[PDB]
């Protein structure tokens, strides 16, 4: 939420993406399509699942302690105890609270900072003869086919080919 | 058309799931984890750990050798399970700092009884009494010796004992409050009594209190039970004049894991690393909410009832 | 021209607040937030809480009985007050394990007290001393009995009281430590007194002290006090053959939010939740640094004095 | 302070700006003018609110403890009260400290993030039309009168209707 | 790793470099060069001492306290006593965990976003004469001396003396 | 050529070092720092604290006065340091309620003893024993004094003492549990003691043990060991009549820094701030893994063996 391309300027998500968290969809000369990227996505399962690893360890042992209830009424050793224990209690839920709030916050922060990162290396990779339209989608100034976009999909684009074109394209 | 179009996007699902995060209190995500465990199969499984069900005896019984608790002789335990239903039918008594002899024992495991020879000269062993019937006849604890005069005179008793091993040893030893002053005088002729158990670097020293009190399983006396522990080198001493219940030997003390827990759940046959009083918990969660009291290797006490981690990204539906 | 511009930017204000970070450790913004409530209006107001003023008794005086503390019969609360001029205009006394009493007392929250009939034959009740005058003549505590010879013998004393009701009682008593040895046998004619109390699950024996010490009010004597609890089913037994401070009945044992503090400040009419010797402040505030005795609705103590969070964006003046 | 837009290109804040947090300031062809933002003020305001509303929210409630002041001198139990309150103090006021000094940080940094996409949202809508003069201004090159400046503010500016005059402008 | 630059379109670090954390490697007419940035070192050096006299201040004093090691065996107190020594180092071992692992994720995050800070203000420097390759270089599209680049490095770059013919060169 | 490039990076180094991060577990940096403190130079040193070696007496007997502990007389300290060799050579003793008055004494600071003029009349002062040589006779210890009969008889012994100072008084007494009933009525003509000590506010009231124990240095007597503390304006009493070990004084009660530690390091002459028992360690890091029992300005104890925090970027090599 931070930098504002998740529920920013991309408006909602895609329920008919089943393979990745992050993909692309192309309207071309010859029809739709629609794709995956496994980068981002293994990005992300990575740093979540080692989090989760992070958090879910085990590392309490503990065998013999003292006594927690009582059925009668002695004094002052046992309100001692009971003070002791009701201190530890409170001290661990307090934990067990900010630690969650923590961690929700940094990784709706990753999630979003991945997609920014997709889509600001594939801004860089159409040098020139692309233009970002605002809403997520980028306008191509010369003529793709399904040959093109899987290009751009795994790192390829020769932008020197099809630079004249786009430059004559876009500009006049 | 001269021109084409690329758009980038993310995934989402029909139904999420609310999580807190520092600003919003309720958000919405694609999936998310529990991380507090809040439930119990109700049964105590008998693996990796030793579990010794104690069914109608408590620790202090099936210490000192009541009549109905002779199956734990000798027994070995990793956590003793005391019932609510536990009862005793022997002499009535009464014990100075219960807890702290219950948390001794209990922490040592083992009720094992080694038996050595003393020698009290001049009185009569082994006393009865038909408030601890075992059998068919009158008898005693098990470990325990309820001397009393021998025809017409009860001398000095001094006695000594010394521990030429390398562990500690624990002697149970007592004394007997009488209800009358007639019934001091008919057991120990002399009108007063007194026990004096001594070590090279402590002592105790006890009085009898005669007096009346209220009838329990048909008798208005009582006994006292008090504990000793002598370490290698040492020798313990005994010496009194009247109300004594003499030792038989010593237990063994160890050190390790060991507890005990009151608790009714049945035992079962299972795998399982740590036990409640309201059964044994998976403890794959880092936190839990089903008891304060807990043995073994188990997740935290907190005092939420849902903690819910996320998984994925912010659920933005169409 | 034919251009234009369009420039953006923040807000600023003429004087910020400095707060710390992670990094920085004066940084300053627009507006900030205090967390740390550090003071006290002086008054301790009474709502939504039960304040009872304990103006010059304390806990156990008003529940002996003493002579000045006569209006504080049958009453509750929901915390107690005890003043720092409290003092006692009594028989002089003492209270071994003083504050398991007061701490057992307090967390109860009544003095409610029930009569209860004994009968004490072949002595003579109601005994009095100058030391504790109610009104023109002697008297004594309200809520115990004092026990003497009856003209020339002071038998034993064994009474018995059972528990058929579904609450516990607690019973208070006591035993008389004389200053000589004449002053034994001139009020119990055994040169030797003894106090045994018993339930079926406890007992209590107390040899009383003869001996002089320090002249308070006009005596050298001494009394001990001691307490009993006895549960539903149960049966109080007592034995005696002299020095016996009786009681005259019971209190009644509940549970819930009492407690007892030491303070002087004067008592109002305002509602607050959260009680402090130096009287009641608000709890909007999570943490706190009044005092670490708290009663209520509180907020947490730190040793801090300030602590401000920041509500608004870096001030960056012109 | 992560992303470099407050106390970075942005040089100092306004002191004339008492409508809202984030704002704008045109200079046209007929005289100058000022206004507000209320999207970004009511986001950032909402999120720290709802910060506020969570620290700030009550959770202790206790009737009967321990003793904590003694008169006399007594021993063992003494001691271990003493210890027992110590530790307690102790541990919360660490939490109180850290709480804080995470909140803070947080605090600034979206306060930042909220300028830097205001600024990235209005420079997507201005397609091909402006340039950034580096110090947070745009430079727009067609002429615009105060009915083009309040289309830039509301989401209405069609760049289709000046690309061919500002693309010769800014060109040649 | 929020910002991708470090680690990101950034290949990897020069070990040449022993003057500053950041820096400049020009390819011109008559030769290489290397440079450094006084600025952002000093910002992030700044920053990472504030944070570490932040956790370094001291803070403890002790003097008398309770028996944390007994010979003999007791009861009660002694088991209380070692209840609550045992509750309170486990409680402490926890927040030094928690701290350093928040702390460096922290420092990583604030490094990887003063290179991209630097990226971004060298970007905006180059009006418009200059065209961003994808991977940390620029392509300049006029002719420099070792004159031209210092001004870029000391921020006195004048990019309306270079325009035209940069425009003429990267456009046709 | 026509154009030319600029390009920008950062710097990286040939080994890094692995720290730990909220996601990953191990990621490399160009430099990290230490926070965790896990060696002792093994010393301790006496600056800027009073370190007082007890070569080998312990707190108690150089309080009561031991024969070889007469160098400690009127010594002052900030930490008491107690070896593991240390024994007693005098009168066979015992303290009930041990660590109550160790830890009173030690966090007092001082054995600075005050003499007072008591006047026994009628017994027989400074009783000796051949189990507590002082040179080539016999003696006992130096701050107490033993009384016996005088000729044929023992009076009833009653003494008062005023405290008309403007600090606390703590006096140290004890009591003398015989071997026989012979050895009784050869010391102390009446044939079972008891002693009093009484203020304004208390009272301690005990009887002597007659029995057999064993043998400690030569005897089969004991001498138990009780203490008393009398506050401004108040007022001691001491009633007996046999087995009254009498004090000469009254040691001087102070509050401050000061504690005890039982430890086998030798001393030195550095400078430093905190004391383990294994040694001083610098208090430069906030953490620490040596040992939990600590004295001064010192880090806090934890669990974990390293802690490493990163002071550079991530590491990237070529
Ligand atoms: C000091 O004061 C105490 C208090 O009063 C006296 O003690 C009580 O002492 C009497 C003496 O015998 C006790 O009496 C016996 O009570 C038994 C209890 O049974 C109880 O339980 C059944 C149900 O289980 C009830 O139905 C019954 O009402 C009782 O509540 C009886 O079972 C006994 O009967 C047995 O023995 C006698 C022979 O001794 C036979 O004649 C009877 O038929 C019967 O078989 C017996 O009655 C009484 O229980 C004591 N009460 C308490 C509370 O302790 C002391 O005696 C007194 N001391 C002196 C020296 O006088
Ligand atoms: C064992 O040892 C103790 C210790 O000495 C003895 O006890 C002291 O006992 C005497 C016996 O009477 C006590 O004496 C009385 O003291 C009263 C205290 O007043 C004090 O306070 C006033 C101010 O309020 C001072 O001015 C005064 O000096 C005292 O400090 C006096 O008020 C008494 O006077 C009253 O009664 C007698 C009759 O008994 C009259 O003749 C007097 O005129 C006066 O009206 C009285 O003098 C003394 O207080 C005790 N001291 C302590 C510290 O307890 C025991 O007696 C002894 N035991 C045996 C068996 O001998
Ligand atoms: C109640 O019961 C107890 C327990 O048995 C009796 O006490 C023992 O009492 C005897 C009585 O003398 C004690 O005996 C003495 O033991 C000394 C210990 O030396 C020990 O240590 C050396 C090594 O240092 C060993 O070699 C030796 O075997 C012992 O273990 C001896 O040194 C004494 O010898 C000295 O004095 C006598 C004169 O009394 C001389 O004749 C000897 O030659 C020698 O010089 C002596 O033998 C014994 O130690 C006690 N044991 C314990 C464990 O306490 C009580 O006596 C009894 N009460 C009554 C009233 O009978
Ligand atoms: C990236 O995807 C492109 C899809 O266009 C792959 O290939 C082209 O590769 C085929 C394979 O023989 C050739 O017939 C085409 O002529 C290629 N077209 C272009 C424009 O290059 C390419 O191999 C993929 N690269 C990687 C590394 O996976
Ligand atoms: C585990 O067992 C404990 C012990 O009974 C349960 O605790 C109680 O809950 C009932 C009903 O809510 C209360 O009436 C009791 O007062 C509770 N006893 C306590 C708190 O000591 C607990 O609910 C059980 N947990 C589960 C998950 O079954
Ligand atoms: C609240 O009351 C307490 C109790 O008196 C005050 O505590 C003391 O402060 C004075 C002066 O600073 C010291 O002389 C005392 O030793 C303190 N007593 C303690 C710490 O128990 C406290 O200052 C009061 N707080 C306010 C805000 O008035
Ligand atoms: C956004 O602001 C513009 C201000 O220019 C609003 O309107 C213009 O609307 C008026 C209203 O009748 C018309 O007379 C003008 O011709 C419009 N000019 C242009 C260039 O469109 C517009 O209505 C506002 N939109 C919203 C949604 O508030
Ligand atoms: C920034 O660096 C440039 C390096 O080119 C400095 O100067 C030029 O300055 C010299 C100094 O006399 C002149 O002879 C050149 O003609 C200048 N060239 C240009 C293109 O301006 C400049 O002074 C530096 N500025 C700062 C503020 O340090
Ligand atoms: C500091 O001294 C303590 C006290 O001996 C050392 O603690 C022990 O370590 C040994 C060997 O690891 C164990 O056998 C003992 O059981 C430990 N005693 C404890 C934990 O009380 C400790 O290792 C020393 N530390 C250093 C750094 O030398
Ligand atoms: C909830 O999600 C499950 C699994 O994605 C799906 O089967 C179910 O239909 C959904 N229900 C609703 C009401 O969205
Ligand atoms: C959500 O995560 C859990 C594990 O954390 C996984 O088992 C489950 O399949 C995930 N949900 C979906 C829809 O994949
Ligand atoms: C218990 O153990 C002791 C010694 O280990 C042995 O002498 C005794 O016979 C055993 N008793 C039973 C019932 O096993
Ligand atoms: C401080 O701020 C207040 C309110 O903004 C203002 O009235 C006052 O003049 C300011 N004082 C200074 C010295 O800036
Ligand atoms: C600062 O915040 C407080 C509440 O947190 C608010 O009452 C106050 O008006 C704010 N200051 C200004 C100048 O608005
Ligand atoms: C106190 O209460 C008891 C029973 O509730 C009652 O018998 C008695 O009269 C009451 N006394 C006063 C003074 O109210
Ligand atoms: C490790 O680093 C040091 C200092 O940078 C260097 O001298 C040494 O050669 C390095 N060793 C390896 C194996 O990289
Ligand atoms: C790493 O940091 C330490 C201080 O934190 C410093 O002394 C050391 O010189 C640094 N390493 C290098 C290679 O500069
Ligand atoms: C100890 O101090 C007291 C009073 O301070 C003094 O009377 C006595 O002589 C001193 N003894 C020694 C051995 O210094």
């Amino acid at each position: 939420g931070l930098f504002g391309a998740i529920a920013g300027f991309i408006e909602n998500g895609w329920e008919g993406m089943i393979d990745g968290w992050y993909g692309f969809r192309h309207q071309n000369s010859e029809g739709t399509g629609q794709a995956a990227d496994l980068k981002s996505t293994q990005a992300a399962i990575d740093q979540i699942n080692g989090k989760l690893n992070r958090v879910i360890e085990k590392t309490n042992e503990k065998f013999h302690q003292i006594e927690k209830e009582f059925s009668e009424v002695e004094g002052r050793i046992q309100d001692l105890e009971k003070y002791v224990e009701d201190t530890k209690i409170d001290l661990w839920s307090y934990n067990a609270e900010l630690l969650v709030a923590l961690e929700n916050q940094h990784t709706i922060d990753l999630t979003d900072s991945e997609m920014n990162k997709l889509f600001e290396k594939t801004r860089r990779q159409l040098r020139e003869n692309a233009e970002e339209m605002g809403n997520g989608c980028f306008k191509i100034y010369h003529k793709c086919d399904n040959a093109c976009i899987e290009s751009i999909r795994n790192g390829t684009y020769d932008h020197d080919v099809y630079r004249d074109e786009a430059l004559n394209n876009r500009f006049q | 058309n001269s021109t084409a179009t690329l758009c980038l996007g993310h995934h989402a699902v029909p139904n999420g799931t609310l999580v807190k995060t520092i600003t919003d209190d309720q958000i919405e995500v694609t999936n998310a984890t529990e991380l507090v465990q809040s439930s119990s199969t109700g049964k105590i499984c008998n693996n990796p750990h030793r579990i010794l069900d104690g069914i109608d005896c408590t620790l202090i019984d099936a210490l000192l050798g009541d009549p109905h608790c002779d199956v734990f002789q000798n027994e070995t335990w990793d956590l003793f399970v005391e019932r609510s239903k536990a009862f005793s039918n022997c002499y009535p008594y009464d014990v100075p700092d219960y807890a702290s002899l219950r948390s001794l024992v209990a922490s040592s495991g083992t009720l094992e009884f080694i038996t050595e020879g003393f020698t009290w000269t001049g009185v009569t062993q082994n006393g009865g009494s038909n408030a601890c019937k075992r059998g068919p006849g009158s008898g005693f604890f098990s470990r325990l010796n309820w001397l009393t005069k021998s025809g017409s005179t009860y001398p000095v008793l001094n006695v000594t004992m010394p521990n030429n091993d390398n562990f500690d040893k624990l002697y149970i030893w007592g004394i007997h409050h009488p209800s009358t002053n007639q019934e001091q005088t008919s057991l120990y002729v002399q009108a007063s009594g007194r026990v004096t158990v001594s070590t090279r670097r402590s002592q105790q020293t006890i009085i009898p209190n005669i007096g009346s009190r209220p009838w329990v399983r048909g008798l208005s006396s009582r006994i006292s039970i008090y504990w000793t522990i002598v370490k290698p080198g040492d020798v313990l001493v005994i010496n009194s004049n009247g109300n004594l219940i003499a030792p038989r030997g010593y237990f063994k003390m160890r050190t390790g894991k060991s507890s005990i827990m009151r608790s009714d759940a049945p035992i079962d046959t299972c795998i399982s690393e740590c036990i409640t009083p309201n059964g044994s918990i998976p403890n794959d969660k880092p936190f839990q909410n089903v008891n304060k009291i807990t043995y073994g290797a188990c997740p935290k006490y907190v005092k939420q009832n849902t903690l819910k981690l996320a998984t994925g990204m912010r659920n933005v539906p169409e």
